[PDB]
């Protein structure tokens, strides 16, 4: 985050210390600096590290999820008038690529929530202004399976109402991890399977822990249903605050497939060059 | 000048080198041809310190009697040869009496010393990259994703082996539910010659002998499950492949032999039995 | 109450903002951290690792390991170039997925001097002394080790130590490079030559192999944050 | 940008003394004042040249770019659902010559987008408020190719989310030249090409490099298509601010052709006027 | 949270404002600057700066190098003037195109003293005494040398020094002129006149040439910032 | 009074005379009629310091071998004469060890002294005015932009002509791609009585024989491509025409006498050698 | 940023308000005030001034 | 209490008696019948001073040439009378060499003493108010707007007449083009009454003889054009008509006299030859 080093003056050399030869079978990266293998003048440095921060890395709104809602009617099949999104950033592939630049992540986030609605038909009138409820449903807590059942009371779910054309809402939440991080992988299983025990019973997914279980959001249109429908979508950024980050990995270089580190396609990401072509 | 106040309560509301000798319980390692030993993000292991303690029974440290090496099965090095891994703890789970308190326990921690050892003559020529990545995640060999079954994905001392393409899993009926880690892709869906940001060494058969890494206790709790979580993960790639004076069919053995240090154990109960493959 | 007046930019929303917002969960007992090994603090930390150059990208060798490894032999000297790349850390097919590329892809304009460390992965049996060459650009790229040896370079004794670091210098016009393909800010070319050549004796392998990696030095930075070219979704 | 000198009271003269005599050959210009050459009084001056600073003289909004975007629907090959725009003030004139004024200039930049959206046709039906992305793509960025692309994730790149009706979007750039000043003129070329090499080789155009690359601006409507098709246009305002500027040239007397200096049209600016005629 | 009241204003979007925005490269590390020379801290620096007058704006000469020149001869004594212009710097065609005139004519209002600087461009033989005289506005525009020299005005020596500057006072009821051909606001009237008359020997040109520069001088000003009228897109 | 807070990180975000002699190396010039010398900007050319050194390698400075007076062409200033413009540094390139510094190197910086020599009798009329423009930009001839060719926009010493009026290149299958500097325009679409805004020197002919143009090195970086980027303009234009006791048909020489000052060169490789018109 | 509540009349125009507006000259040199004889300061100084009564309103 | 801070840079956009004698140059006016003098707005005229000299070139002051009483045409109060007006400086254009003055600069400035005569018996009827107006813009005489010409709103020293009721110019061919100032609209639009806002002095016949009024300069500007703008115009009404002991047909003289005071002039030229009416 702070200046970089300046640059002092070197001249010719001669000598038996041999900065340039070394050996990385240690594993250590050699800290040369211009001014070991080549003649250089000095430059008193202006440049700085400030935007290349783990904060700055991170202090991005990012969108991770789209949910779309109704206000058509309770007799049509065919509109969904709430939506229950699972809380996650594997929904999209950019955060998700740079959260996983390292293994173990602490940090508060702000939820935004975009908000756009339209028209789905033109000959059956017009709506008023709507009203939207976010309910965050923490894990255990009842899921409403109705639009107008008496979950939305929200009597202790943090509830957000949203009225169309209001800007963007937006919510702080704290590090919310029941452990010292978050993991971004866990090399594990929820279960043990114990000997004896039939097959069916014991079996766990690879990688699937309640560390990432953040309970969802469930997202509905307050107002009764006007004439005609209206279709709602809320899209979430998601923006990492007070960010540290542990244990440093190499960024995905495929296609995510699924939750977990699975590849299927794109397996080829590296073009074709010349050996000796410039 | 800017002004900055605060108009919550909760905080998240705001803003943003060649000789050495390595001694532990009754075991002991020389080696003369190392390239010195890398501690992996300059962390020593160590114990829960009171300020970090989850558990409240009292742990059990077994200490010398698994803070030892065991030397775990030798692989052959070939031409053809992809790379290796193992999962820690799970490559130590049948060694001594740290398998014992590792099965007996509901809870483990320990930090580790792997040591690699690949010799070879003068005349050979070959690189191992030997990498410790916290988190291993491998990947799948099936559409389903997180498909892979506990049995293969703790494989055990023996481990696994890197492959050259990924080849997917069509059976149906009885899906093989194991691993598919593409080297190059290090089988994790990223490019085996990044994996250098992980603490590693490499064996380079013109320099050294031996690779020694010393693995802190990493991991988002400070004590976990060591049946359900493997803390580590140790890959070797060949870099370089291996060469002999033009004879072909050259392999040489390379064997593993880590300590577990500074063990603690916590929620004593019957034993645990997993199931076998 | 107070009289107020609402300036333009109200109600918007911008990704980049930094502002207080009510907290979902009042009250809440954060838990607390613990001492995590391997805190990273900025992401040029992880630009300054070594990471292995993918040089031979030719058909059978990419997108497999051969296209990290570049073959050296014991022929005849010869002032070709052994391998030639192009210094565009973050555009250049070579460069671009190294460690220090994919942390350049995220962002516009970089600054500073790197390292190329290569690798002699041959036997203990093999010397030789190669040529490690960096020309500023402006001139032809050099096809020979005559042309090569005017601008930077290291002449590297392949012995007990199997391993050379080249600093690139940052020898720039402008203040900050783009992390594209561009002609008023191009970087320059790295290239290899054989300066004597590799010599082994009988009973060993007349083939051998070199590693590349690349890095930044302390005097790297990087800004102007962008989205990276590297990763998609589909639908 | 401070006050101006007072002027002093003069007498009559007669000495040797002859300021109104010169030389121009020397490249210098005469600093004589009224007193010199006539008889003055005393007046204690009050104006000052703040309005004149070079601050002030780029204190405005100037649009640059007018980009214009659909929601129709994706079947629709005549609408475009998502626009880039490469970033540069050369798409109009008046900023381009106020900035020419000047050889080089450093400042940050404050963009305002300005959007207005209208409708197209009657007898479709109503649309709900709009929302539109505006993602800044970097040089070597991945650029959308479909308007509900992967790139849109905005996981790295900056992208600011503007709901349509509130006030004007706005945000603020610092000085991002990989230069240590913004180039309005190159005399040169990116590449030199080289003896040997064909024609079609190292062939660049005259004063283009990439100076002046900064990436480019993708913007689309977030919004699901309303079965009626909604017409909007992006004004993108620039105001430098922090003005620093070098190397001062006559201002630009002809229409401007193209990026660079070309000339084609209008090159007879100035009129008809006798020599003797006031 | 705390109470407020949106006064009228808000929500608009004025180009002149002037309020803080949030940054959309946060963190970004800016190239420093260095010293580059020729550094512009006023418009009205360029202002001050001689630039050659358009002065012979006929019809083969307007829009042709032979437009700065004005021809002198060695003819009998006259009254007519050499040239003629009016004080009109942003309107004027022969002084809008000028240095001056594009700078002033980007604000509406000016004040200050002019510098007129005349070049004789003949043989170091010719010789002869020029009038150049600035009227006030209100009467006639002079015709004759003799109702120029009762205005201000200085007789010029051609010899040794071949240059003349005449400082045409601020002489105005406004404190602020405009930028446009304006009667209340006019500002007078510069003309030229033979003194004596351009004297030549034999074997010398007949035919000499005068260059005229306007700048400003240290008291000028201009105020309200305006869009000018000499650039213009299309379509 | 008023009151203000910024509430931003990025500081982005916050509101807004006659006899002289000149001696260069083993180069010296001797003037008796001059009209002074000008210093472009008043600052002299002088060498990178520590504070702004882009390059890190040494730069070689060859001093007197290159910081020394090399006399171009001759051009011959008529009545019909237009005007004439040279490049800098590209009017050096084939002038002894600068431009073999030049070719040798990816970077090069310098400053100049131009000396414009041009004497005619006390019965000759004329005046030339002289100009240094950084980033002298020049129009095409094509209604392709910025068509021109590296060829043509670098002609070397004997430099290039300005046009009376603009032509228009038509030829599709062979485009000249050449530049059509009008004179009057300055070439760059700007009126060429404005151009006294750049630094300049007149010769008139009964008062001086030569100019003096001390040119720092100007540019938006410290240090840049000499081949790829002219850093300074000379332009000659006839302000008053050439004219001479009514014989006609005079002509009389221009020299151009530059100096290129402080040299400095960084990124030495094989010599560049550009592609021939 | 900061916690915000709009309050009534927000939006609104009141021509008698006193609020600060964004300069659309900015640094314009002003010209200075001159010593002109006969400033006003009140209106009650106007109304002061004896005036003469239009007193005799008849059809005439 | 309240809180006031300003969020910008320009203050704009921040929240809101009997015997008397008057000796000038060689002219003296001695009064015995004078109602005491008025000082137009308590200003006594001056000169220009250094903090507000617009004009560079050195002013000519010539006092006691100019600053000196000058008589104009004498008028004839009758009970017809409706009032006259003159223009200053416009009724001294041909007066001396104030006139020559007037003429021959580009701006003028002067204060004025006005000193009006009317003296009639004890046995006399009559009031006339006397009126200094700033700016005594008058009203046309055509449905064209700002249509009177220059020669008829500068009458000179004769001056013009107020009308009893308005009167429209029809004549298309040939419009007069004069003012058409009436009486009770005091010529521009407003109650005649309230013309006692200006400076202003009765002579009540049974009272005093005479009026004297003291205007400063008074001008938006420091120094103007004389031959463009009047500064001043005097206006006299018959506030009450005269009569005299019911012998009717009695007509009694008006005598204007006007000395300029601090005449400054620059801007000398030839000298201005205005179009005659
Ligand atoms: C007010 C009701 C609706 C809005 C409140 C929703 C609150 C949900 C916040 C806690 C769950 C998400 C916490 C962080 C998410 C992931 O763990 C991080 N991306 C991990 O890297
Ligand atoms: C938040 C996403 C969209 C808005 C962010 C776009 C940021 C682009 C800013 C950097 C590029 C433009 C910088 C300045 C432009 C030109 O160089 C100047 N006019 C040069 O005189």
């Amino acid at each position: 985050a702070n200046n970089l080093p300046d640059t002092q003056s070197s001249g010719p050399a001669h000598s038996k210390e041999t900065p340039a030869l070394t050996a990385v079978e240690t594993g250590a990266t050699n800290p040369l600096v211009p001014s070991d293998t080549v003649q250089t003048r000095h430059v008193i440095q202006k440049r700085t590290r400030s935007e290349s921060t783990v904060e700055s890395f991170f202090a991005r709104g990012a969108c991770v999820a789209i949910i779309e809602v109704d206000n058509d009617a309770p007799t049509k099949r065919a509109s969904k008038l709430f939506s229950i999104w699972k809380i996650t950033y594997k929904d999209t592939v950019q955060l998700r690529r740079k959260l996983e630049f390292f293994t173990y992540s602490r940090f508060d986030m702000e939820l935004t929530f975009v908000v756009t609605s339209n028209y789905t038909d033109a000959n059956n009138g017009h709506a008023l202004n709507q009203v939207y409820q976010i309910m965050y449903i923490p894990p255990g807590a009842p899921i409403p399976g109705k639009w107008n059942d008496y979950t939305w009371q929200t009597s202790s779910n943090p509830s957000l109402f949203y009225t169309y054309g209001a800007p963007p809402a937006r919510i702080s939440v704290p590090y919310v991890g029941i452990a010292n991080a978050y993991s971004h992988f866990y090399d594990g299983f929820a279960k043990v399977p114990l000997a004896g025990q039939a097959s069916t019973e014991g079996d766990s997914l690879y990688g699937a822990a309640s560390l990432n279980d953040f309970g969802s959001l469930a997202v509905r249109v307050v107002n009764d249903h006007n004439p005609t429908k209206l279709t709602s979508k809320i899209r979430v950024y998601m923006k990492p605050k007070h960010v540290r980050v542990w244990c440093p990995r190499p960024p995905r270089a495929v296609p995510y497939y699924g939750p977990g580190v699975d590849y299927k396609d794109g397996l080829a990401p590296l073009p074709e060059k010349g050996l000796t072509t410039y | 000048n800017y002004t900055t106040i605060n108009y919550y309560r909760d905080s998240a509301s705001n803003a943003a080198d060649r000789v050495m000798q390595l001694t532990l319980g009754n075991s002991t390692i020389t080696t003369q041809e190392a390239a010195n030993s890398v501690v992996a993000y300059g962390r020593w292991p160590e114990y829960i310190k009171d300020s970090e303690a989850n558990p409240v029974d009292q742990p059990t440290e077994p200490a010398v009697a698994a803070c030892r090496f065991y030397t775990l099965d030798t692989v052959t090095w070939r031409k053809e040869s992809r790379g290796w891994w193992w999962k820690l703890p799970d490559a130590l789970k049948d060694m001594g009496l740290f398998g014992q308190n590792m099965f007996y326990h509901y809870l483990g921690r320990a930090g580790y010393t792997v040591h690699v050892q690949c010799n070879a003559s003068k005349f050979h020529q070959g690189a191992l990259g030997v990498f410790a990545v916290p988190e291993m995640c491998l990947a799948g060999d099936s559409t389903t994703h997180m498909f892979t079954k506990y049995e293969n994905a703790n494989p055990g001392e023996k481990g696994g082996e890197f492959k050259g393409s990924f080849t997917l899993d069509t059976n149906a009926t009885n899906p093989a539910r194991n691993f598919c880690p593409v080297d190059y892709l290090f089988g994790s869906g990223v490019l085996a010659g990044n994996a250098f940001v992980y603490p590693h060494q490499i064996i380079n058969l013109r320099t050294n002998n031996c690779a020694t890494l010393v693995l802190p206790y990493v991991n988002s709790l400070s004590i976990d499950s060591m049946t359900k979580h493997n803390n580590w993960g140790i890959a070797i790639l060949p870099l370089a492949p291996l060469d002999f004076a033009t004879e072909s069919s050259t392999e040489i053995p390379i064997t593993l032999t880590i300590a577990p240090m500074c063990c603690e154990f916590n929620g004593l109960r019957n034993i645990t039995v997993p199931r076998t493959q | 109450g107070l009289p107020v007046l609402n300036t333009p930019g109200s109600n918007q929303y911008l990704t980049a903002d930094n502002y207080q917002s009510p907290c979902a969960i009042p009250e809440f007992d954060v838990t607390p951290p613990i001492d995590i090994p391997g805190e990273v603090r900025n992401m040029m930390e992880l630009a300054e690792i070594d990471t292995m150059i993918p040089l031979n990208l030719t058909n059978q060798r990419k997108n497999t390991m051969d296209m990290y490894r570049v073959e050296l032999n014991d022929a005849a000297h010869s002032d070709t170039p052994i391998l030639c790349l192009s210094l565009s850390p973050a555009s250049d097919p070579r460069l671009a997925h190294t460690m220090l590329g994919e942390i350049l892809n995220y962002y516009t304009h970089w600054a500073g001097s790197l390292k190329f460390t290569f690798l002699f992965c041959g036997s203990m049996m093999a010397t030789g002394k190669l040529l490690v060459s960096y020309a500023p650009p402006g001139a032809e790229a050099p096809k020979s080790r005559k042309e090569a040896m005017l601008g930077t370079h290291v002449i590297w004794d392949i012995g007990l130590q199997s391993s050379c670091t080249m600093v690139v210098p940052w020898i720039s016009n402008t203040t900050y490079r783009l992390t594209i393909n561009d002609s008023f800010t191009e970087g320059g070319y790295i290239s290899m030559f054989y300066q004597t050549r590799v010599v082994v004796p009988l009973s060993t392998p007349r083939k051998m192999d070199i590693l590349g990696f690349v890095s930044a030095c302390n005097d790297f930075s990087v800004r102007l944050l962008r989205d990276t070219t590297h990763i998609s979704q589909e639908a």
